[PDB]
């Protein structure tokens, strides 16, 4: 449950699970209520903002 | 005392409560825009407690889809505009307790003593979703003042939880009981999603 904390930052997370956008539509649900500028990097995917 | 229950149903009672619902909304709204008259607001809520509870008494011992319960939802229809004004009031003070506490809001606060400015509060509220613009103007208005940069949020939230911990419970019971006894009425559902 924490060894897999090492994969979210890489820009290749959806490699097999078909859903190669499992990183943009989480950005929008939580989004405003949490730090919009800080979840932009803790899920990798820099330059998002 | 079913024989007595029908007497109040066939009585000039509904036009009294609908008037009460109207006057309850504005003073409950007006009083909150001040810090010195807050003491009167407490016993005003106590009147709400002792008014909704009697509506439960009418509803107790009722049959499903009964005649008494029909007027209960019917009376709410012609008073609808005033009802949701009361309902909306609880939402702001039950979600501001959630906004104040999230670390996202803690970013805009940079004040070791603990206070916050006014314009930054407007930005922080606007940055997040919900809380339509005019409501933000209202929330700023009911806040405190002095120096235009002294808004103690840690105390501003915990000033309507304990006094209004009730009422909100006894309207939750009211809506839930009504929803069960009359299960198919589109008028009733509109209030539930609010």
């Amino acid at each position: 449950g924490q060894w897999d904390r090492l994969v979210l930052n890489t820009p290749s997370f959806p490699s097999n699970y078909w859903d190669k956008f499992v990183k943009r539509k989480v950005l929008d649900k939580h989004g405003d209520i949490f730090g919009r500028e800080r979840i932009a990097e803790l899920l990798g995917m820099d330059l998002a903002s | 005392c079913t024989g007595n229950q029908q007497s109040l149903a066939h009585s000039r009672l509904w036009d009294a409560v609908v008037g009460f619902l109207h006057v309850f909304a504005h003073m409950m709204m007006k009083l909150a825009q001040d810090s010195s008259q807050i003491e009167l607001l407490k016993e005003l809520l106590d009147l709400q407690k002792d008014m909704v509870v009697m509506l439960l008494s009418l509803l107790e011992g009722n049959v499903v889809n009964g005649m008494i319960a029909r007027q209960m939802v019917d009376m709410l229809v012609e008073s609808s505009s005033n009802v949701e004004m009361i309902l909306k009031f609880f939402d702001m003070f039950l979600k501001l307790k959630d906004i104040v506490g999230s670390e996202a809001f803690q970013d805009y606060v940079t004040d070791p003593r603990g206070l916050i400015s006014k314009k930054d509060f407007q930005k922080a509220m606007d940055s997040q979703k919900q809380f339509t613009g005019p409501e933000i103007q209202f929330l700023l208005s009911c806040s405190e003042a002095d120096e235009n940069e002294m808004i103690n949020f840690e105390e501003f939230a915990n000033r309507f939880q304990e006094p209004a911990r009730d009422i909100g419970f006894n309207v939750a019971v009211l809506l839930t009981n009504l929803s069960e006894h009359v299960p198919h009425d589109p008028r009733l559902r509109n209030f539930l999603e609010l």
